[PDB]
RNA sequence: AGCCAGGAUGUUGGCUUAGAAGCAGCCAUCAUUUAAAGAAAGCGUAAUAGCUCACUGGUCGAGUCGGCCUGCGCGGAAGA
């Protein structure tokens, strides 16, 4: 790819066709077309799940086309649908949300290895354990 | 101190003379004279340009260091020669250059018209933009300076004549 | 960096990598950024992991102070950024033509791979190794 | 500019110079920090 | 201290879903990729973006940095 001319990451659930209330103004940050996103975008939401809370870069180019690589869903999300806890953080120091077997947590990172720019799937996994302490949780086998 | 202790390499050909107290050098582009503080004992008497704090005065070692970047300066003029690109932001803005008289309509009731002291040849490859050419670091300096106090760039639209590399932190109106 | 002895904790770690070293190369990241980090790094992931010497700490004082123990062909390495690579498993392991894919990969200036030793002379890339 | 009797680094970019025996805070990013005095 | 580099992965995190993406503020104040990079010091954004510093490569090349106790001084300091 390039250098930063006009692209950054946004774009919330997959799910929300057209999210045009939420984004807004960084769409018209550059000449993107939403619909025409929407043509692209919902022709490849249709492959896994319908209605998770997707990460995309919109990579805008020159000949005003534009290209976009997606990736898998936050950790903390995954964190609230996993274990069942929709609330997320609220306050992690006064009330331990929820928690979740490691062998639970290190297959759901294991998906992620893949997607993940680490060397060793045992230091990842902790990794969503440290984002587990941040939305405070207790790591229990 | 640290760079009253760096030796000055004087191009070949060019031409230096210590007078005592006085110093004189020429290379290609220009003749450029400079007087410096007693306090400073320099000698040429090498291939290079070396700097003493002479006895008796405490500060020495400062005046040294002082010393040393105006001949080091000095060298790079009367072989390479200074330039200093200045810009001009805004609409109506014009330069303009008259043997020796550089012409500019900053906006005003009448152009000003600014005098060239010595040896600073200035010329406008546009008429919003004025690249300056000299042969001695201090009085090109100078020059840009009173062009830029005729008009400093207000911070709201960096209106007025500004350097090449100058940055303008811009303001906001208030509200709207 | 605190003390002496810091310094050394890289030394141990570096002696530990040449009593055991093979054939090697170097790359400069002047011009590199953390994008071509996960790049070689991933390739010492592909190996196995994280302890593929890629240490940068090459003063004329302090990893040649380390050369002497051995690899004394690496005398005058000295300026221009070195950044190693072992090769601990495998004797005339992959390691070595990495940095010629590399260099058509993103990262335009690797002062030119000049590697280090085992051809018992100066730089010339290897295409016949024993796969 | 502030001719604050007591002077001293408001910001990180703030620095004292003793111009003319006056000391002064000159500063790189806001006018506003720019003090004289003390 | 300068001159050239990097200054990153989850991470749009959760709370009033109108937004607080290191950068109003409330919690943890992580672990990894590792020569190294705080889930954060400042500037700036409706929110992002963008620019620096922390730390770390090289170059360079000598001592140097932050406070304490004291002598003598400067500012603070305008009236008929």
């Amino acid at each position: 790819a390039k250098k930063v001319q006009a692209y950054v990451k946004l774009q919330v659930a997959a799910g929300m066709a057209n999210p045009s209330p939420p984004v807004g103004p960084a769409l018209g940050q550059q000449g993107v077309n939403i619909m025409e996103f929407c043509k692209a975008f919902n022709a490849k939401t249709d492959s896994i799940e319908k209605g998770l809370p997707i990460p995309v870069v919109i990579t805008v180019y020159a000949d005003r086309s534009f290209t976009f690589v997606t990736k898998t869903p936050p950790a903390a999300v995954l964190l609230k649908k996993a274990a069942g806890i929709k609330s997320g953080s609220g306050k992690p120091n006064k009330d331990k949300v929820g928690k979740i077997s490691r062998a639970q947590l290190q297959e759901i990172a294991q998906t992620k290895a893949a997607d993940m720019t680490g060397a060793d799937i045992e230091a990842m996994t902790r990794s969503i354990e440290g984002t587990a302490r941040s939305m405070g949780l207790v790591v229990e086998d | 101190s640290r760079v009253a202790k760096a030796p000055v390499v004087v191009p070949a050909g060019v031409d230096v003379k210590i007078n005592g107290q006085v110093i004189t050098i020429k290379g290609k582009n220009g003749e450029l004279t400079r007087t410096l503080n007693d306090a400073v004992e320099v000698k040429h008497a090498d291939n290079t340009l070396t700097f003493g704090p002479r006895d008796g005065y405490a500060d020495g070692w400062a005046q040294a260091g002082t010393a040393r970047a105006l001949l080091n300066s000095m060298v790079i003029g009367v072989t390479e020669g200074f330039t200093k690109k200045l810009q001009l932001v805004g609409v109506g803005y014009r330069a303009a250059v008259k043997g020796n008289v550089i012409n500019l309509s900053l906006g005003f009731s009448h152009p000003v018209d600014h005098q060239l002291p010595a040896g600073i040849t200035a010329e406008c490859p546009t008429q919003t933009e004025i690249v300056l050419k000299g042969a001695d670091k201090q009085v090109i300096g100078q020059v840009a300076a009173d062009l830029r106090a005729y008009r400093r760039p207000e911070p709201y639209k960096g209106k007025g004549v500004r350097y090449a590399d100058e940055v303008v932190r811009t303001k906001e109106a208030k509200k709207k | 960096m605190a003390l002496n002895l810091q310094d050394k904790q890289a030394i141990v770690a570096e002696v530990s990598e040449v009593a055991k070293g093979a054939l090697s190369a170097v790359v400069a990241d002047s011009r590199g950024v953390t994008v071509d980090k996960m790049t070689e790094l991933r390739k010492a992931g592909r190996e196995a992991g994280v302890y593929m010497r890629v240490v940068r700490n090459t003063l004329l004082r302090r990893a040649v102070e380390g050369t002497p123990f051995e690899c004394l062909k690496d005398a005058f390495v000295g300026p221009t950024l070195i950044a190693y690579s072992m090769e601990h498993p495998g004797a005339a392991a992959r390691l070595f033509k990495e940095f010629a894919k590399a260099n058509a990969k993103f990262e335009v200036k690797a002062a030119a791979f000049e590697g280090e030793l085992i051809p018992a002379s100066q730089i010339d890339r290897l295409a016949t190794l024993p796969t | 500019m502030k001719v604050r009797a007591s002077v001293k680094k408001l910001c990180r970019n703030c620095k004292i110079v003793k111009r003319d025996g006056v000391i002064r805070v000159i500063c790189s990013a806001e006018p506003k920090h720019k003090q004289r005095q003390g």
